[PDB]
């Protein structure tokens, strides 16, 4: 679609009265849109309403078969196996409950009772299911028994305080205050065993992207693929280039492990067995004379004729069926004797059908999971090998591990889902599987009724399992999913702990020093000053900048269908590899999935950015990245991106360019006054002093500043297509500078976190000293909690008197100040204040 | 800027053994150093008889001359590992505030302001880059020294002065005479011949 | 490489009495005439060659993050150009959105 | 040269093998269907519309294993030891005439590869039929030869053996019947949709000598670490 | 701050004081303190602290 | 922290205390004093000697190389690669311009084609005849052809080296090496051939140093106008063979190299000198380095 809105001319915007104190209002607006920790509550609510139900109803289908190990006992000789098949149909989570006295009716459990009694602020999880048992007989017939289970409670799931499933969500501020809660705190923590725990934000690499690293391995390329969504299973491929010349593609998933396969065998298993076509997926053209192709063809050709010790029998095979059979026998763990099943033809058909089903769900699942996308995956796989060889050729550098262009920040919703998956199938699925095994061993299959099947499912899930799910989640929350105990030194520390970004858990000396530095991709997203000043943790824990936020997943289907309805984008089925290179087409990606090509990458990204400004067609939180180095357009809508609002800067470069042509045209016509046809260049932001006043009156929010096309959200990968003026004073200095045309204008205070904004005139202090204040401001005595009398806390200090600084900062609009305006004399008095000591008045 | 004008016209020719990039960086690092005359305005603004900040520095009690210059005149060029700010922000950009292949000195860590005047946002970021190293190297100076100290002590501790003033390992000579003069290091006097 | 005309496989190259013979695993053998007399090759300074920056240099006038210079374009007579500095020898190229490119490219 | 699909070649080829022509037309489309339903032709997927249809690559893969195995018989002498698929029939021949079979046998790979790459991009519907018809025409060519008399009995068996194995390989990708699940050697047998025995470590993010920052050789109390503050 | 005693809780295995304030044990004269005391030649202080005040005992050897 | 001069962190101290070999040194240096006290006064002589010793391998003068399976006979038309069939124009010129350099009778069927980097040939000031003479002197089992020294951009300078059959006759009893393996191994040897330098040293600057000397009247005077060469990289034996360097006062920063050539007593003095350099000027007493 083409953008249809128009804005008033930028030459008539009146911003000469704007002061840098007026721009602070913009920051205020930003902080009022996202709150301070609103992403934690939003992420946990997304996990509750959408995440866990999807995970249980979609990713936990059980279909297993077991040997019938009974005795003669009638027809039991003629039955060999029993097939346990079940899935869960209904899922929900309720608010935490407690049972009063004994045999009560499960009254509500408030957070303060959980804190005092050492209880668990966990709400019940109710599941429903249907189970299908199949018995297989020697002659060939089979019998099916199907049962349906009424909803039952498996365990309790921890509830984040202040979230939707918290009791302090249906209560007012006065009611919150009177039940022993801190009426001013936002929440965002878990209460387990009477302690408060913060599930921290975790740095992770970006999924559906290729990370190429140097290391026997010459080079390595890793690609984690997720079929779309925050809670789907991810499968990674590692494409190694070994010193022997061999290229091996290792696939790690829930079904494979550590098995390095020669690269061309993956192509053969999908039906592409011709080498020339296999080579064409990497070089895109066998008839190109480019020196890049000569380099790649020489490497690819040598890799085909390198002998793999494991895949020797099928290395020279052109029959795709016999390659699938070899790998299925190689990776299936129930095949303990080879050639014992090859005498049975239906068994060979079973292993081949099993491998194809597994292959289409773990090999690049983000490109599709059906069999209709096999050749599409091979085109994408060849593109990945092409990129990796471009780094071996030293054409392109490897991936920067520190840049946030290729990083994600995952909160409690994502992290608790990963812990839930590894726990649900251990504390729920595993007991049920053992439950049905022991029923079928002690009772004939045909003697069973609906009652017996329904009883075993509930009986096997005893309170051993009910405890197991809740306590395994708590241990994951406590042991740290990177978590920490919530230490309430003061209100600044509590907020700074919930805005903290932690890295996973190396020993490489250069790798250990680089990850602790401040990176050029930080300004506006990660506080440049907040870190530990001493110890191993210097630079290891990061703080969100004041206007930074964490994105949620967007409607990927709406954008994908619009890109596929775009006349400017050719679908991937309608273009050849030769067409891409001979016509110079530009690949278009959405969330890493290659969907098509366009003839003009810059024009498409420019056109969809203008569609995002209206917001009616493209969501405002959509990342639009144009790679001018390789001419690719990337759309990102996934959860975990850091964004900040930036005020849009507009110019009159269209009229300025036209006036240059008219002036040149007049000069060629012999006119003497050819210079009077030029017009001055003008660039400005549309933010006016009246907008600042409307923000403070509450009648203008960040939502309608975005809706009016005045500011927009920028992600660290989209920030590489931006030229930002560091302040409104720098934008005014270059108002008529045609040689420096900014895309956005920044508010200078947006580069600091909340604790670093406590320091007054921080730009007049040595910057390393501002790092100290972030540590020292978070360990300062004050009103550590507003509900302190209702708490029994350990090593907590409540300072009685606090003062607002005479020289305050914007950080004191969001946290209570902690300290006093002491009168200080800067003098030598007897030598008792030397070497960093002080003299205090006893009075 | 005159170095940039030479570069834009292709007038910069490196000597043998240097690339044009390395020579241009050598010229830019040398051209962006404060002269000695930077203290003329600093010293014309102060009274040495009464200024406490100057007296703490001039007498050696606390501080140095670059401390006064940074506070009062200007910080200058941020220099990490004896070189300017390298572009880690997407292939030729040092930060999001500067364009690609920017030629101005400010884009590579030149801080034109003093502390008393305050730094701008890009200057504070470049200053935070330099100040983060001081914290990283301090944390490393404990562990790296500890690894080297323990290996040096376990290699050297068996050396003990015997009754001949020799240094030996239980019988075996390490030195024929300790320090080749047989003296204690706490008992030495610096004397002119 | 050489591609087998029968099974489209990558043939193995051997040398017999001063001639190149491509033998496949299916028994088919051919002899290259002229285009197969390239045993190996390498190209140096791949990170700064003109073939690497073709797309970038073509896209440079449209990238808003690139440095501009106050200098007339001699083709369309626009009063500003986009300056880029590529390589370890710091090669300066001026480009314009009209297609002009200093160094004649 | 105007090429058109000829359905008579599949009819002729199928009658030789005593199989329904629906089996030949369903090469590369046998996954997800029981071989019974394939044989009558029920549930036949529609003709391809995309050049990235896996059906096109599957039938092309079937063609080139017929050509690859044919040249192994055609070049049986050049092999140090011929493969097992050809040696079991050329065993009784003599090395003089085993060196032969490359001058008396036709070359049936005339213009397949060049034409398939043209039709696949242009119209994927015709690519499926061209490669299906080519496999039948090539099989007939090795079947309808008459001279010399000493070679007719040696390739007609070969043509029947290869085309049967091509169909057999396609058949092994279809829906399995009923069989004992314990012949694999273990008790448990899991399916492709099962998640009961998934790797626990695979739910995390996949994948990942002295610590330079660890105070391991520094013997300092953990309660007094503020002595190391940069100050 | 901390100051303990001539006596107190003792580890069952090593026979040395427990660790720090919370266990009411002693404080640690670590590896680097014995380097400094050895460098100074103060060997009767090492006997007093590492033997008399920590775990010094009598071993009988044939 | 740059490669070849890495002195960041604790790296030089680890090289000394771990007794690491010369191959593991990331900041090795060397100070060379000119053999002539008269030459050491003038900087131009010190500068041209410093640039005289700087390892320029044949590899760093190359933009691209191709290994071709071709033989050269002047009369019979032999097959040539289609991309480089245009090279025949300067083949004929080379043969009529070098009547003494006729192609031999034992040229093998292996050819190496080279495309010299003209910018490096200008920046390093290396002539074509300097390359050709250096390659012919070191590699006698090859036949070398080249184009003219052109001063116009766009026309490259092509070095074409034909392998003689004697290259494969050197050691062919070791049958585990196909002719392609020897030919490729010949490429590696030829590329790594030394042109105008000593091996092991990367950069050789010129430094001004002050030394003491006794006058004819007995006075001791500090002479500040003395020029030396501080190299980047260590090769004592390579500098010991130079006639522009005083061999008796070669100062290497490498303990392993000093121990190798001079002995344990000089290596003892080298450990003292190298620890003191790391220690700074607020350093320990000399008896703690001893
Ligand atoms: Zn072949
Ligand atoms: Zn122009």
């Amino acid at each position: 679609l083409r953008p249809q809105i128009t804005y008033g001319p930028i030459e008539t915007v009146d911003n000469e009265e704007l002061t840098e104190a007026d721009m602070l209002s913009f920051i205020s607006a930003a902080v009022n849109s996202t709150g301070l920790i609103g992403y934690n509550i939003k992420s946990f609510d997304d996990l509750m309403d959408n995440g866990i139900p999807q995970i249980v109803k979609q990713m936990f289908n059980v279909d297993i078969t077991y040997k019938d190990q009974r005795d003669h006992t009638e027809i039991d000789k003629l039955r060999e196996s029993v097939q346990i098949q079940f899935n869960f149909t209904d899922v929900n989570i309720e608010r935490p409950q407690h049972r009063n006295y004994s045999q009560g009716n499960k009254i509500n459990l408030l957070p303060n009772k959980a804190r005092l009694c050492g209880l668990s602020y966990s709400g019940p999880v109710n599941l429903a299911a249907e189970v299908i048992l199949t018995a297989h007989y020697s002659n060939g017939r089979q019998e099916v028994k199907r049962a349906s289970i009424p909803p039952f409670q498996v365990s309790t799931f921890p509830i984040m305080r202040g979230s939707n499933r918290c009791h302090t969500h249906h209560l007012s501020k006065t009611a919150k205050k009177e039940i022993g809660e801190d009426p001013n705190e936002p929440g965002g923590y878990f209460i387990a065993r009477g302690g408060e725990w913060v599930v921290d934000l975790l740095e992770n690499i970006r999924f559906n992207t290729l990370h190429i690293h140097y290391h026997n391995e010459i080079i390595r390329g890793e690609f984690i693929s997720q079929p779309g969504g925050a809670f789907e299973n991810s499968s990674q491929i590692i494409i190694r280039y070994m010193t022997t010349g061999a290229i091996t593609i290792e696939i790690n998933s829930t079904k494979f492990s550590k098995l390095r396969i020669p690269w061309y065998l993956i192509f053969r298993m999908f039906g592409m067995t011709g080498d020339d076509s296999i080579i064409e997926q990497v070089v895109f053209d066998l008839e190109s004379n480019s020196l890049v192709n000569t380099f790649m063809i020489e490497i690819l050709e040598k890799s085909i004729h390198v002998l793999d010790p494991i895949f020797q029998p099928v290395q020279h095979e052109l029959n795709r069926e016999k390659i699938i059979q070899f790998l299925s026998e190689k990776v299936s763990k129930f095949v303990s004797n080879p050639s014992a099943y090859k005498s049975d033809e239906n068994a060979v058909q079973y292993l081949n059908e099993r491998q194809l089903t597994i292959l289409d769900k773990i090999l690049l699942p983000h490109m599709g999971q059906t069999a209709d996308t096999r050749v599409r995956k091979l085109r994408f796989l060849g593109l990945l090998i092409h990129k990796i060889l471009l780094v071996i050729m030293n054409v392109f550098p490897p991936t920067d591990r520190d840049s946030y262009r290729t990083k994600r920040v995952h909160g409690s919703g994502v992290s608790l889902a990963k812990a839930f998956k590894a726990i649900f199938n251990t504390s729920v699925i595993a007991p049920i599987i053992n439950g049905f095994k022991e029923l079928l061993k002690q009772t004939a299959f045909e003697e069973l009724t609906q009652r017996n099947i329904i009883e075993a499912f509930s009986a096997a899930l005893s309170k051993n399992t009910a405890s197991d799910l809740n306590r395994s989640m708590e241990q994951s929350i406590i042991s740290g999913v990177s978590t920490q105990s919530l230490e309430r030194k003061n209100l600044l520390n509590t907020i700074s702990a919930l805005r903290t970004v932690n890295t996973h858990n190396s020993k490489q000396t250069e790798r250990a020093d680089m990850m602790r530095r401040v990176h050029a991709s930080y300004p506006g997203y990660i506080c440049v000053a907040q870190s530990a000043d001493t110890g191993e943790k210097v630079g290891m824990s990061k703080q969100l900048a004041i206007t930074a936020n964490v994105c949620t997943a967007g409607e990927v289907l709406s954008l994908k269908q619009r890109l596929l309805s775009d006349p400017a984008i050719q679908q991937l089925a309608d273009v050849s590899n030769k067409d891409i290179v001979r016509k110079g087409l530009a690949r278009v990606f959405i969330n890493g999935e290659w969907i098509g090509c366009c003839t003009n990458a810059f024009e498409l990204a420019q056109r969809y950015r203008m569609l995002r400004r209206e917001g009616k067609v493209v969501h405002p939180h959509t990342t639009i990245y144009w790679d001018s180095m390789v001419d690719e357009v990337e759309f990102w809508l996934d959860v975990g991106r850091l964004t900040r609002p930036l005020l849009i800067v507009d110019n009159n470069i269209e009229k300025y360019n036209q006036a240059c042509y008219k002036a040149a045209e007049a000069r060629k016509k012999g006119d003497k006054d050819w210079e009077k046809h030029k017009i001055p260049f003008i660039q400005n932001t549309r933010f006016t002093p009246q907008m600042a006043k409307d923000i403070l009156a509450g009648t203008l929010t960040l939502e309608d500043l975005v809706a009016q096309g005045i500011c927009e959200f920028i992600t660290p990968e989209e920030a590489e297509n931006c030229l930002v003026a560091f302040s409104i004073i720098e934008l005014r200095k270059h108002k008529h500078d045609v040689t420096r045309r900014f895309t956005h204008v920044d508010v200078p205070q947006a580069i600091l976190g909340l604790a670093a904004l406590v320091s007054p005139y921080a730009n007049c202090t040595q910057p390393a000293r501002v790092t100290y204040e972030t540590n020292q401001g978070r360990q300062t005595g004050g009103w550590y909690c507003f509900s302190w009398p209702y708490r029994v806390d350990m090593n907590r200090f409540f300072q009685f008197y606090n003062e607002m600084p005479l020289v305050k900062t914007i950080a004191h609009n969001y946290v209570i100040p902690n300290g006093l305006n002491t009168i200080v004399a800067y003098m030598i008095y007897g030598g008792y204040n030397q070497e960093d000591s002080v003299i205090v008045s006893q009075s | 800027e005159e170095i940039n004008n030479r570069l834009l016209h292709g007038d910069i020719m490196p000597p043998i053994g240097l690339t044009t990039h390395d020579f241009y960086e050598k010229l830019q690092l040398n051209a962006l150093k404060f002269p000695d005359r930077i203290l003329k305005p600093i010293m014309n603004s102060i009274n040495p008889e009464t200024n406490g900040l100057f007296q703490m520095v001039a007498t050696g009690a606390k501080g140095s001359n670059p401390n006064m210059i940074h506070i009062m005149a200007g910080i200058g060029q941020i220099e990490i590992n004896t070189q300017r700010i390298q572009p880690q922000f997407s292939f030729g950009r040092t930060l999001v505030y500067y364009p690609r292949f920017a030629l101005e000195a400010q884009a590579y860590g030149f801080i034109c302001n003093s502390y008393i005047a305050g730094l701008t946002s890009p200057e504070f970021i470049f200053g935070e880059m330099n100040g983060r190293f001081d914290l990283i190297n301090k944390a490393l100076s404990t562990s790296s020294t500890g690894y080297a100290n323990r290996k040096a002590i376990f290699g050297l501790q068996s050396c003990i002065v015997d009754y001949y003033r020799r240094v030996s390992i239980d019988t075996r000579l390490v030195q024929q005479l300790y320090g080749e003069d047989g003296l204690d290091a706490r008992q030495l006097e610096t004397v002119r011949f | 490489m050489k591609i087998c005309k029968a099974c489209s496989s990558c043939m193995v190259r051997t040398y017999v009495d001063g001639n190149i013979i491509f033998r496949c695993s299916c028994g088919e053998s051919v002899q290259g005439d002229s285009q197969n007399l390239l045993v190996s090759s390498k190209v140096y300074h791949t990170g700064e060659m003109e073939d690497k920056y073709k797309i970038f240099i073509k896209n440079a006038p449209f990238d808003p993050t690139n440095c501009q210079i106050k200098k007339d374009c001699p083709n369309c007579h626009l009063d500003y150009l986009t300056q880029i500095c590529i390589g370890s020898q710091k090669i300066i190229i001026l480009v314009c959105r009209c297609g002009y490119m200093s160094n004649r490219g | 040269e105007p090429w058109t699909f000829d359905y008579g070649k599949i009819i002729k080829t199928a009658k030789i093998l005593d199989i329904s022509p629906a089996v030949i037309e369903a090469i590369g489309a046998m996954e997800g269907r029981s071989y019974a339903d394939i044989r009558e032709g029920q549930g036949a997927p529609p003709p391809p519309t995309s050049m990235d249809d896996p059906r096109l690559m599957a039938v092309d893969s079937a063609v080139r294993i017929f050509l690859y195995n044919y040249n192994c018989l055609r070049h049986v002498s050049t092999f140090n030891k011929p493969p097992i698929h050809v040696e079991r029939l050329v065993k009784h021949l003599s090395y003089e005439e085993k060196e032969d079979l490359e001058k008396v046998l036709p070359n049936v790979v005339n213009e397949y590869h060049t034409t398939f790459k043209h039709l696949r991009v242009t119209d994927p519907a015709s690519a499926l039929l061209y490669s299906i018809e080519f496999l039948c025409i090539s099989f007939l060519t090795l079947y309808e030869i008459k001279e010399p008399s000493w070679v007719v009995n040696i390739v007609r068996e070969f043509a029947l053996t290869e085309l049967n194995t091509i169909i057999q390989s396609e058949k092994l990708l279809s829906k399995p019947g009923a069989f004992n699940f314990m012949i694999f050697g273990e008790d448990f047998v899991c399916s492709g949709e099962d998640s009961s025995m998934d790797d626990i470590s695979a739910y995390s993010s996949p994948g990942l000598l002295d610590d330079p920052f660890s105070i391991e050789d520094v013997d300092i109390s953990l309660d007094v670490l503020d002595n190391l503050a940069p100050q | 701050r901390y100051a303990v005693a001539s006596y107190g809780p003792t580890d069952a295995l090593t026979g040395q004081p427990l660790d720090g304030k919370r266990s009411h044990g002693g404080l640690r004269l670590g590896e680097m303190e014995h380097w400094v005391l050895t460098a100074q030649g103060a060997m009767q202080t090492i006997i007093e602290k590492s033997h008399d005040d920590s775990d010094g005992c009598i071993s009988y050897i044939c | 922290v740059a490669g070849g001069t890495n002195k960041s962190g604790i790296v030089r101290p680890q090289e000394i205390f771990s007794a690491k070999p010369v191959e593991a040194e990331q900041s090795s240096e060397m100070l060379l004093r000119l053999k002539n006290p008269e030459v050491e006064t003038n900087k131009t002589y010190a500068q041209e000697i410093a640039n005289s010793i700087e390892l320029i391998t044949f590899e760093r003068l190359i933009l691209q190389w191709h290994l071709l399976y071709e033989t050269y006979s002047s009369t019979k038309k032999n097959v040539m690669y289609p991309d480089f069939a245009s090279d025949v124009e300067w083949m004929t010129d080379f043969l009529e311009n070098h009547p003494l350099l006729q192609p031999p009778e034992d040229i093998a069927n292996w050819c190496i084609r080279l495309e010299l980097n003209k910018t490096t040939m200008i920046l390093k000031s290396i002539s074509l005849e300097s390359i050709i003479n250096s390659l012919r002197a070191k590699h006698p089992n090859t036949y070398i052809m080249h184009s003219v020294e052109n001063t116009a951009s766009g026309i490259p300078i092509i070095i074409r080296i034909y392998l003689r059959e004697s290259a494969f006759r050197r050691s062919t009893n070791t049958r585990m090496a196909t002719d392609e393996k020897i030919a490729v191994n010949v490429v590696d040897k030829l590329l790594n051939s030394t042109i105008r330098g000593i091996p092991g040293i990367k950069n050789a600057n010129v430094v001004k140093l002050m030394r003491h000397r006794v006058d004819a009247q007995g006075k001791l005077v500090r002479l500040d106008n003395i020029y030396a060469i501080k190299t980047n990289g260590t090769n004592i034996f390579g500098a010991m063979l130079d006639d522009n360097i005083d061999p008796y006062t070669i100062v290497s920063s490498s303990i392993g190299d000093t121990m190798e050539l001079y002995g344990i007593e000089a290596a003892r003095q080298k450990i003292i000198s190298e620890i003191r350099t790391v220690m700074g000027d607020k350093g320990p007493n000399h008896r703690h380095l001893l």
